[PDB]
Parts: C-alpha cells; structure tokens; sequence
C-alpha cells in the first residue's frame, strides 16, 4: 500500500516540472552510480549542485522506506542516489513464551513454514524468512530477546539457543558463499540493505580509539542484530559453544580483497559490542 | 607506483607558524620508467571521515612529496574544524595524499593529532619524541619491483623549531639485507629488487642519537607484498588415462578432471590466477575440437562439444598458463581413451483368472533403454515382491537380454490374494548401473 | 464452561520427550436441558418408552472454538506443533 | 450411525394435537475413539490423574445434518413447522 | 436465441411502414382479443381485410414459436391476433405426503410463507402464491392430487382438504370483486391468462348438446384446476359440504352484463365436468 | 332498433332447390323512425363457433329479413362444410344477421340442422312438425318502446315444398293484452308499448290447424326487457341532521351519507344508474362550494374541500337524477350542523433517587394535541403500571387540562425495584376518545 521512495517518484512522474527536474538530477550527478572513489560527476560538480537544488520544492527528494518488499532494490537504487552509501535460561524463555497470548501465536507461525514434516522433504525458505521477521516485530522484546540471547551454562540451553531460528531451513545452505558478494547481494534487496545498515551502525565501536561499545549503545545493537533474521544475511551462533556469530558465508576466493572479506566477517565473528549486550540482556 | 605507507601520522598545534614542514611522503615504482606526481584531496577530514572543511592550510609538493604548512593553523581555524566535526572532540584530522592524475596502493592517508597548545618547549622533549613519530612506521615494498627511497627519519617540525638539537640516525641488522641508510643520511633506500620467496617480512632496529649523546631504537619492519616468481604445475602431470563412453551425446559429457595449483600466494595473482585452456588436440578430426575445458572454475574438467566415436585416439595438451601477459605457461596432457562398445510408464492391468498358454508377454523396456542410451550391451533384472522377493518368480524378465517382461505361471493369479504388484526394473552394463531404476505397477483386474 | 490449567508438554501423553509447558483449556460441566426440537423428541421418545434407547444421546459439552497453535523443541532438538489442541469457546453441541 | 422410525407427530411429545404422521431420524452408538489431539489430551489427564474430572467428557454421537421441515394440519385446522427436527448425517463432534 | 414471433414483430417495429401495417391491423381486426361468438370488428369487416392485405410484403405475420420461454403468453397473444383460436381420505394423503421427500420438502416449502407466526400479523401473499405454483408444479400428481381431491365422509375431512391452500392467505381478500372485472386482471398477466384458458379448454362440456364431459378429459380437467392456484384466480371449495369451487369474486355490479358474469362463475361453481373428475380420483 | 330474437332456428337438406325460402327475421324499434335494415355475416359457422366457408348459399332480404336460397346447397357444397369443421361431425351450421352499418340485440344467429338426405315427403310429416319449429320459439320485447311485428309463424320451406297442405294460426289466452295475430295472419304483433311494471312476462298459447282439421298448440313465451318507467327515492328524505367538527381541516373530512335507491331495476340502466351530486349550497360564503359527494360510488356521502366555521349555517340540496338524459330526477336535502367549539415521542430518562421539592415536571403533550388537532376542550388521562394500576400515583398527569405530564413523591424512586415505567396517555373530547393513546415510556437511569 505504501510503496516508499517508488511511489513517491510516481507522483513526481505525474507533473511535468518534477519529471524535468529529476531527469536533470540524474543526468548531472553521479549519486551512486560510480564508485565513490570515482565520484566524477557526470558533467561538472556546479551543474551537478544546481540541479540537486531544482529539486527543492517539488514531490522528490523522497526517503526510501522497507514496504517496498518485491522491489526493494528498485526503492534502494532510487533513495540511494540521493542519499549516499534439563532447567536453563533458554528454558524458561520458552515456558514464557508459550504462556503468553502473543508469543505463543507468534512462534508458532513461524516454526509452522520452517520445519519439515518429513526426513528428505525441504521448508519454504521465503516463507520461513517472513514468519521470522514477523516474530521480531510483533513480539515485545521481553520474550522475543529472551529466545534469542539468553545465557547458558551446559549444551542443552547452548543446543536449544542455536535452534531458535531453525538454522537447518532460515540458516544452512547447500554451497557457503564469499561474504564480500553475499554482501552485494544483501544491498539489492531493499529489506536487507535496511536491516545490515543499521547493524553497522549500532553494533560499531566506540568512537574513540577502543574496539569497544557502551551499554546506552546495547538495546539498539541487539535490535539491529534481530532485524537481520530472515534476510539473505541470516546470522547464526556458529556453534554449540561461544557467542560467536555469522552469516552462510566465508572468506575463499576473495582474491586481492581479502582484507576486506575478513574485516567484514569479523564484524559478526569477533563483535565485542555485540558480545557484551547479548551477554548484559541475560546476565545482569 | 605505490606508496610505501598506507597511512602517514604528525602532530599539529596552535598557531604553528606558516612554513613549518611536516613530513614527507615516499612512492616507490611498479616499472622503471615512473615518476610520482602528489597531490592533496580537497579537504581535511575529522573523526570516522567526516567531511570538514576544504583544506585551506596544507600543501605538498609535487615532486618531491613534502607536506607543508602554507598558512598557519590558529584558534579560529581549529574552531572552524572544530565545530563541522558532527559533535566528536577534534582529536585527529587528516588528508588524502593521491600520486596521479583513499586506499593503498594509489592514494595515502596523513593524519595530523591536533594538540590544543602550543608546540612544546624545545628543551622539555624527550629523545624518544625527539627521534621518532609517537607510534612506529611499518613499510610496505612490493616484490620484484625497482628498489628505491621508501623513508626519510628526521622529524620536520623539530628540526624546524629546535635546530639547536641535533639528531642522526642509522639502521642495525641489515647486514647483506636489501636496505641502505648511509652515513648522515636521513633517508632509506632498497638496493635490489625484493622477492618473498626470499623473504617475506623483514624488522631491521633503526638508531636515532640525539646530541651528552643519548640513543633510542625502534623496530624497523617491512613487509614484503608479490611478484609472479613462480610458475604452475598440473599435479597430474600427464593423465595418461581418462575415459569416455563411446559416441555419447550430451551437452556436456564431462571425460574428466584435471587440476593444476600454483605455488605462488593465493591471495597474490600470480599463484591463484591460473586458467585452463587446451592448446592441442590431435588429431584433427573427426571435429576439430570435441573437447572443451572450464578455464576459470579451475574446475578445468574437459568437457565435449562433439560426439565420440570408436577408438579413433585421442591426446589433449593443457595449459595453466596464469595469463597471456607476463605469467608462467606450463602444461600437462591427457589421452582420452573412448570407451569401445522419457515420461513415465503407465500401470498395467492383467485380467484375473487368466488362462492360455503359460507365458504372458507384457511390456517391453529394453527397447526404451537401448532407444534412450544407445546400446545394447546392458543386463536386465527386475525386483520386488511377485519377482525376487515373496511369491517369487510370478513376474520374470528374461535370461535374453531384451528387456520384455513376462507373467509367468502362477496358476494363472489370484485378485483375491494380491491385487497390485510393484516392481523395480534394473538396466546394468559388466556389473555397474548405466540406469535408474524404473518402478513397474501391475494391477490385477479387468476393463481399465 | 470453559476452564484452564497450567501444564508440562508430557503431562499431555502425546509421546513427547521436552521439558516445554503449555496452558491447556477444556470444555466441563452439566449440559443437557434439550435445547431444541431434536433433543426435546429424544427426551420424550424414551419417556414414552418408543425408543427402546440402545446409545441414542443429548447435547454435550463440547468446544466449539479452538486456540493457537503451540510449538515446542523436544530433548532431541526437533520442533513440534499441536493443533486443535485446547478449547476457546465452550457449547452444547 | 444414523437410524429411522415411523412415528406420528403426537408421539414427538412436542404439545400437538393431530393424526399426522412423519419419518424421525437419530444418531445413536458407541463413537468415542479419542479421534482428535484434544479429545487425546483428556484420556491421558485422566488417566494420570492430572484433571480431576469433575464433569469432562468426550466426542459424542450428535448430528451434523438436518433434514428438510416437516408440515402438519392439526385438529385445530392451524399449521405447524418442525425445523432441525431429524438428523441426515452423523458424527462425532 | 431465437425469439420467434416477438422477434418478428422487433423486426417489424424496426421499419416505419411495417410498423404503421401492424398498426392498422389491431385498430381494425379483433385478432382474439373478443370473444369469438362477439368476432365485431373494432371498425368494420371491409376495413380489417384491408389492413390484412396490407401485411403482405412486410416483415409481418409470423408464425409463433414456443422459443420464448419467459414470455410465452405475450408471444401467444400475438400470433393468435392473426391465428385464432379421524381416519379419512385426506389424512392418508397428508401421510403420504410427509413419507415421501419429494412432497413433505415441497409442502413445507409452501407451507411455510402462506402462514404467519402471530394472529394479526399477515402472510407475503406473492411468496405463498410462488411457492404453491412450485408445490404442483413439482410433486408428481399421485401425491399433490391427494392432497387437494380427497374424498370425504365427514366435516374433519372436509375442513382438511378446504385448508390445503392455506385458504386464509391464498384465497381470501377484505373485498370480493366482480368475476369479469377479475377476468381482465387476470388475462393482463401471462402466467394468470395461461393457466385460465386450459381451465376453459380442459374442463368444458362434451362439445355435443349435453353439458358434461367425458372420462377421457379428466386428468386434464384436473391439472388445469390445478394450474389455476397461485395465480390472482386462485380457487378454493366455497364451503365445508360440496365440490362446489370459485374464485374469490361474484357478481354484484355487473351493471348490463349480468348474464356473463353468471355465466362465468357457474363454470366453477357448477362445472361437471370437474365435480367428475374430482370425484373419480378419489372414489374409482 | 333489436331483434325480437337472439337465436332463430330451421333445418336444410340436401340438394334443396335455389329459391326456396327459410324463415324471417324481425327487428322492434328503440325509437319511432328506426327502420332495420338486415345483412348476413361473410361466413357459415360450424361446432364450436368454427368458421366454415364464405356462404356462397343463403341471401337475405335486406327490408324485409327474410332469409332464402340463393343457391343449392348439393352434396358437394356440405362437404367442402363438413371438411372445413374441425374435425366435429357437421350437424349445424349458423350465420350472423345485423339489423344495421354476434349478440344481441343488435345480431342474432340463425342455426341451421343439417340432414344428410332430402327434405322428406310430404304426407310423411306429422302436424307438430308442419306447425312449429322443432322447439318453440320465445321472444324479447322492450318496456317502453313502440309495438310492432315481431314473428311469423309459417313454415317456409314446407309452405314452398308442400304447398297442398294447408296451414293456419292463432293465439289463446291474450284477451286484454297486447298481442295480436289477426284472422288468416301469420304474424305475430304488440299492440302498445309494454311496461315491466305492469307485466314482466307473457306466456300465450300458439295454434295451428292443419287440413280433416288436426290442431296442434306450444306455448308462446314472450319476456320483457326494461324501461325507465320509474324515479329514485332517497330513504333518507329531508336529513334534518348532520355533523362536522368545526373548522376541521382535511383532504375531505366525511361530514355524512346520504342515500338513495331507484325502484326500477338494477340491472337496469333505470334502477341501478343513480348519480348523486348537490344541486345547490346555501348560503354562499364563506366558500361557495364547501362540500362535494361522490356521485357514482353511491356512497354518496358528502365531503368538505374547505373549512368550516362556528354555526354560519348549511343547507344542501341533493339531486340522485339518473342521467342529464331521460332520467328521473328527485331530491333530498341535508342540514350539516357545525360543532362549535406527527412522529412518536422519545424514552424519557429520570435518575434514581432523586430529591428535591415534590413535583417533578417531565414532559407536556397538551401543547402537542391542541396543536395538531386545533381544540383545547380535551380531558387528558393516563393509565397503566405508575398511574392508575399498581404502585397508583407515582406518575400523575392533572387535574388541570394541560396535558403536562409528572412524577410525584414516590420517595423518589427505586431503579431496583421498578427500573421501567410504561404509560398510556388519553384525549377525550367530552366522554369521546378523539386520538389514539400514546404510550409513554419512562426509564429510571442515569446519563442517557
Ligand atoms: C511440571 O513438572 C515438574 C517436574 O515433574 C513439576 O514439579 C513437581 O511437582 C510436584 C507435584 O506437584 C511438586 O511437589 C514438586 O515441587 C515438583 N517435583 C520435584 C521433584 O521437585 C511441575 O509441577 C509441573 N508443572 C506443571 C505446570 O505441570
Ligand atoms: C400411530 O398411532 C396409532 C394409534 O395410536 C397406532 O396404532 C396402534 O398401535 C398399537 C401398538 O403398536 C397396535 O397394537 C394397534 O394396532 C393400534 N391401536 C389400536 C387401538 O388399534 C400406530 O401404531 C401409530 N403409528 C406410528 C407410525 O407410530
Ligand atoms: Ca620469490
Ligand atoms: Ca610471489
Ligand atoms: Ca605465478
Ligand atoms: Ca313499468
Ligand atoms: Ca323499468
Ligand atoms: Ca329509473
């Protein structure tokens, strides 16, 4: 119903000033469409700043909202170019839920798609991606982050916290991809560009010369981390033992990029900010 | 040409006077005949890259790398800073550094830590601040590439603002190491190409005396980055053996795999980009080129175009040849030796209480199987419940390799008793399944 | 009436090995007034003798709605779902 | 399973007075094979002794069709409609 | 599809001058629209034969065809302008009637909008009439005849069989009209007009000088009688003691024509024809 | 002018001889002048009103109405009638007769039996059958209209084929009245006009002789049809009394019916047409035509278009005169004595417990029934539950004629106990009831 940043354009295709006004946009600025590296405008940067400013007053300069599920690269492209670029804890999360109106509905209509009745039988994956994005923003934090980031002490509280997202369909893949293209591939899609953004951006350092967050950064890095369940860009513990996390992806045949590969993966392997508001949420 | 640094670093205060000189920066070449050419980007930027203001008080020189102050930076200019910095305290500000017409290897960063002050007294320096920058330069130098100036010691604005203090330096450790830092000279030089099949990182001690004489020392170390120093071997070396059914059609029928690695750095060009191709093929014909392999996927597993016919020959060269420009060729060959020699079927019906001779002629496969495959030279048999398994030989498929499917004599069978049947059809050449296996039905009474 | 009680996923004999909880509601109490004409036949058919009444029955109290449907992960890591598994609106039926 | 008789409507003991006559049909039979996951539930609760079982009970015979209405005259010369007054299907519910 | 007579007569209507023919041809020939004994042309005989003659060449005299379903009486009108022209009985039928699910669906069908709840409420009369047409219409006549042609011994049975159309809703009006004057109602619609003229033709007398009809015209007497209930004509017995049947209408008023309006009520209340037929179905 | 007839009868062979005659027609007269003048339909008629053939056979006098042979009718000729019946065995066949440019009285059938064979012998015909049609002829004569020739009595085609028979008539039993036969006649005449008041009917007695002499008689029914011989009475004379309402307006108010019945007879246009309307209204004002009464209904009772006003006076004049025509006019007269002098209402709300001064005012319909129905000379009450039945005065509505309806001290009222109040509310002009009751509704809650 509201397509965002595509619907948006649609009205301003609508008048005659705005489509001119627009068209002139693109042709002098390069928006994103080059490497920034690059970012030789087209013609020249005055040509490219004046008609940025004829923009000013008509429908467009839109923001690119997520709603636009089928084309979210479409919305993305636009918008861009503008704007840049046994008794546990685990336990307990479950006996919660399961006695809540909400939750209850919630994880069950979301384990419903992801599972399998059958030993070779495979999950809709779409469907199992959906119903995980619905559970994170239905359910209150309070018993969606419990499922997700409580503390454990033995394997089974370890083994259960690993399954919440029913890796076997939501997770695991056939080949493990390069994470630098999977990256690439995240940023076509407008819901996943959305989500892996704010996960940059709440779960990064402090700011100073530490590789450490503050706990006032905590609530939002969490958040952030949730959001990225259900997307291209799913992340996992990777383990039955750490708190230690990542995507279906790895660091082979990076080529003359490999620091790159790395220093992205790392972001989920190694995040001490993450490290710390997982363990701060079922701890103290 | 390459920067030797990623990343250079000083210290900027108050109300340094215009024409204080900073530092310089060093390219080395990729090729002989290559001259740096510097230049600035167009603004200073502040704490995670934000974009500050233009950079209206740093020069360099084009030449020769040196950065400079060509206008003095007082409290207004650092307010000026200051307040674009996005709310962060102004600790740090830097400069792109490009050295053509901001990553390594084509551009450098230079970051200045801004001290609210003045710059100190001379006389309060200790030689450690004196003699080095605050943290260690690490250097980078490409393999197999012409050597030359990658660093230069003294610290500008102290020899600039304390000339009274004397300052010298030298390297320990570089003993028949590529690495020349000459009495009273203040920069170092390679000598002689490097080669990280040599050596791959070197940490020479670098010597600064100040002055009465006191000495401090810092490691010195330099990382060796790659040369196509080497060549790639096909670990099969010749595959004198590879088989391919005879004359069998098919998009791709894949003959076989051969593989080559190469001994240089993976993430380095020259051992990773390896390419497949096949130079020869004899003999000529029948098709000229029947055969093709994955030249990327490394997969390099031969794949034919054409058909194939009874032992004609077959001999393959292969290259690995990392690339048409200066990479290693190496080759392996391999001798393809031809081996010499479609919608589901319905549910029949049989007519309980049936009778007439022994022998019921039912269907027949082997006329698919041989009509699909192309050959005959492929053994019959037939599995499950009335065949091979319980009630034993009611369905029986034929000592003659014909692939027809007979019922036989079981008293002419029984709808009361069983009344469906379900068998499983096998094709296989000497031993081996060239097939699937067909699931057969039998349904046991009349009409349809 | 409609009632409700708290309790553990093997409680419910369903051959499950978990250690997950549930609220279970279910459909109890006395309901057999002869609400229509059908069960006012059958009350006077067996008065009156006709019947003879082998297993012939009135109105009981059975669920007319259902709830959500519940999940659980068992001790051997595999997920299961219960439906049509506890009453949320109770009639005589 | 479902079952017929004969009957005249005064044997209906519904308060009328006529001669007519009609075709009465009722479910009637053991039917309690704890078919669904509910109706499992409530043999295991009290089996373990879990519930209690104040007034719980399971599936029943009941109908899930109705024939067509049935017409009469009575001695009184006034018409009267029997609706849902006879069963077409059975089942347990 | 094929219209017929009506979609002659559109074709004609298409053209001026065959329009003007027709016209001329109702203002001066009587068609059928008078009695037949009457046959006085509207003008004169001189002027209808010319306005006959005058059809010819035109699209006009057609010959009708049964194709109009819907409208078979408006096709019928035209073409014929130019063609021509207790124990007891009753209880055993209401017994049978409800054994049987043809009858008991159809007599509740009925049954059912001819009543009302309450004493002075009152039945949709155009819902009863529909549905008793619907009521013989569908019921084979060996249990819709029983019904409604019982013979009886007593004033139980009688008060039965009076009762079978619901006579207080069917029958029955505040005030009686004038049976010519119901005559032309009922010949302005097509169903009321269709079921009166086979009541005409199947229950008159033997067509020789005697006023009785044969054995052979029974059945058919019968189902025209039949016909004739649920239309503005609708007939019922007029008391609890004979077989003696009439619409609801007399004859007060007539003014000059009260020889007519005797004439047509006595072909209900003292047809013989009928009372045979009524009286061999359930006695022999 | 009318056939004497509406049906007339003989027989015809076959192969009866062009010429001969048949029978005679006769019309009487509606008025002095009127002189018939006969013509046959185009067609013969068949069983069942068939239509058979043109009639190529049978003429008529156009003065005189008598009908004849223009042509024989010979086997052929009954056959093409007989083919043309429908299928029906041919034993009649009939032809219209007009008596102007079929019913009577201004047509009249003539119905011939066919007789497969030819007319008989002579000296084979019996006196019955020498005298008189098969059945007797009856006869129509108007009331009140001139006398004339209305029948003939000899057989034409045995006085044509058997002309040595000699045949006479007479009538018995007319002495005093008005019929006519004269010696050696064969016709049959009134005298002087009938009336229906003095004779409805005549039933005579024909005679024939025949030769020797052989007498046969039938009757000789004649009935008569209706004059406007009488006038119309109104029952109700002089209706001294007759009542409105003063000024009360409306579409027609019925102030009062009167009246009348005409003597004669209804199916007669003499009796039954009545027409009534009002001659004249004295006085004039205020409006000259204050009142009107439904002529043709009968029900002739008098209605006001305008209003009225207190005793002015009214005198009408009401004429039943059956037509402008030769109708008969009478009067009678009416005195009318002046009587000198919308959407339903909502759920009234009180809240429980309530205290404060007695008498608590709720609500006033006075102001509404004076108003709608213009009088304030009504009594106003209230019955049920509150007021006059059970718990009795709690709701009271005035011994002053007001219509203001209130709640009294029931100490206030309980909301449990009563928690609704319904209450009907009557008008009574002087013991009369002028409205209809309202009812009332009162709620015992707060809020709304
Ligand atoms: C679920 O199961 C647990 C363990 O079986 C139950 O806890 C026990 O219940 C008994 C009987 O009421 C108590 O006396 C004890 O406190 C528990 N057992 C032990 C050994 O400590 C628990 O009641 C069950 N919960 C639900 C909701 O059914
Ligand atoms: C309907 O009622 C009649 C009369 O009550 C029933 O007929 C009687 O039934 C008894 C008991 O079966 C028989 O012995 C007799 O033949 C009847 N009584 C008398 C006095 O003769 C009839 O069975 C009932 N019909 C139905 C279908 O229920
Ligand atoms: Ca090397
Ligand atoms: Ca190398
Ligand atoms: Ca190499
Ligand atoms: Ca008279
Ligand atoms: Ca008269
Ligand atoms: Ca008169």
């Amino acid at each position: 119903d509201r397509l965002d940043c595509v619907k948006a354009s649609d009205q301003c295709l609508k008048e005659q000033s705005c489509s001119t006004k627009y068209r002139t946009l693109r042709q002098c600025v390069a928006g994103k469409e080059t490497n920034f590296s690059l970012t030789s405008g087209l013609e020249a940067k005055d040509e490219c700043r004046s008609a940025m400013e004829a923009l000013k007053q008509k429908s467009l300069y839109n923001c690119r909202c997520k709603r636009g599920m089928k084309k979210e690269k479409n919305c993305l492209r636009i918008y861009w170019s503008m704007y840049q670029s046994k008794g546990n804890n685990c336990l307990d999360a479950a006996k919660a839920c399961n006695l809540d109106d909400t939750c209850k509905k919630y994880r069950s209509a979301y384990i419903t798609p992801c599972t399998t009745s059958m030993s070779n039988e495979v999950c809709n994956r779409r469907k199992c991606h959906k119903a995980l994005r619905q559970f994170f923003d239905k359910v209150p934090a309070k018993h969606s982050y419990g499922m997700l980031f409580c503390s454990c002490r033995d394997i089974a509280c370890t083994e259960r916290r690993r399954q919440t997202i029913v890796p076997v369909c939501s997770y695991e893949e056939r080949e493990r991809p390069n994470c630098l293209s999977l990256q690439d591939s995240c940023k076509t899609n407008y819901i996943c560009r959305s989500r892996l953004a704010d996960f940059f951006t709440n779960c990064q350092p402090e700011s100073r010369s530490v590789s450490n967050c503050l706990k006032e950064n905590y609530a939002d890095c969490l958040l952030a981390y949730s959001g990225l369940i259900g997307t291209v860009m799913t992340p996992n513990y990777v383990d039955s033992s750490s708190l230690s996390v990542a995507p279906w992806c790895d660091c082979s045949n990076s080529g003359n990029d490999l620091e790159d590969c790395l220093k992205f993966l790392n972001f989920f392997k190694d995040n001490t900010c993450l490290k710390n508001a997982i363990q701060a949420f079922g701890n103290g | 040409l390459y920067f030797s640094r990623d990343a250079y670093w000083e210290k900027l205060y108050v109300d340094q006077a215009a024409g204080t000189p900073l530092l310089y920066v060093h390219a080395l070449r990729d090729a002989p005949e290559e001259v740096p050419s510097f230049r600035l980007g167009q603004h200073l930027y502040g704490t995670y890259r934000t974009r500050l203001h233009e950079n209206n008080w740093i020069r360099i020189q084009e030449d020769t790398g040196l950065l400079y102050l060509q206008r003095s930076l007082d409290h207004s200019s650092w307010e000026k800073l200051s307040v674009r910095n996005r709310g962060f305290p102004l600790l740090t500000v830097y400069l792109k550094v490009f050295l053509s017409p901001c990553q390594w290897p084509g551009c450098a960063r230079v970051y200045f830590s801004f001290f609210n002050t003045s710059f100190p007294a001379c006389s309060s320096l200790k030689p450690r601040e004196l003699c080095f920058p605050e943290t260690r330069p690490s250097f980078r130098i490409r393999e197999n590439r012409p050597p030359g100036t990658f660093h230069q010691f003294r610290l500008l604005p102290v020899q600039f603002l304390c000339p009274q203090i004397s300052v010298a330096y030298r390297l320990l450790e570089g003993e028949g190491l590529p690495f020349r830092s000459a009495p009273d000279s203040l920069e170092v030089s390679t000598r002689w190409a490097l080669d990280r099949e040599q050596r791959e990182k070197y940490e020479l001690v670098a010597v600064c005396t100040v002055h009465r004489e006191e000495v401090v020392m810092v490691p010195f170390p330099v990382t060796v980055y790659d040369e196509d120093d080497s060549a790639p071997t096909f670990p099969a070396g010749v595959d004198t053996a590879s088989a391919v059914v005879e004359f069998k059609r098919k998009e791709d029928t894949v003959v076989a795999t051969l593989r080559v690695f190469d001994a240089d750095v993976v993430p380095a060009s020259g051992e990773l980009v390896r390419r497949y191709t096949s130079t020869l093929l004899p003999g000529d014909t029948w098709a000229q080129q029947t055969f093709r392999v994955e030249h990327w996927p490394n997969e390099t597993s031969v794949q034919a175009n054409g058909s194939f016919v009874r032992a004609t020959v077959h001999d393959y060269r292969l290259v690995l040849n990392r690339n048409l420009s200066i990479s290693e060729n190496r080759t392996m060959q391999l001798a393809v030796l031809v081996n010499d020699s479609l919608h589901l079927p319905s549910t029949y019906s049989l007519s309980v209480s049936r009778r007439a001779r022994r022998f019921a002629q039912i269907g027949k496969v082997c006329v698919e199987n041989c009509q699909a495959f192309s050959g005959i030279n492929v053994q019959y048999k037939l599995h499950s419940s009335g065949a091979n398994c319980s009630t034993l030989g009611v369905v029986t498929s034929a000592e003659d390799t014909s692939g027809i499917l007979f019922v036989n004599d079981t008293k002419a069978l029984r709808r009361p008793k069983c009344a469906e049947l379900h068998y499983m059809v096998v094709a296989t050449d000497q031993q081996t399944s060239r097939q699937a296996q067909a699931q057969l039905l039998v349904t046991v009474e009349g009409s349809y | 009436v409609l009632t409700a009680i708290h309790l553990n996923v093997t409680d419910l004999g369903l051959g499950y090995e978990t250690k997950e909880e549930l609220i279970f509601r279910y459909c109890s109490g006395s309901c057999d007034a002869a609400e229509t004409t059908y069960d006012k036949i059958l009350k006077n058919l067996s008065r009156n003798r006709r019947l003879v009444s082998d297993k012939v029955g009135q109105a009981c109290c059975r669920p007319i709605a259902f709830d959500d449907d519940l999940s659980f992960l068992d001790d051997n890591l595999v997920y299961h779902i219960l439906r049509k598994h506890s009453a949320k609106r109770c009639g005589c039926i």
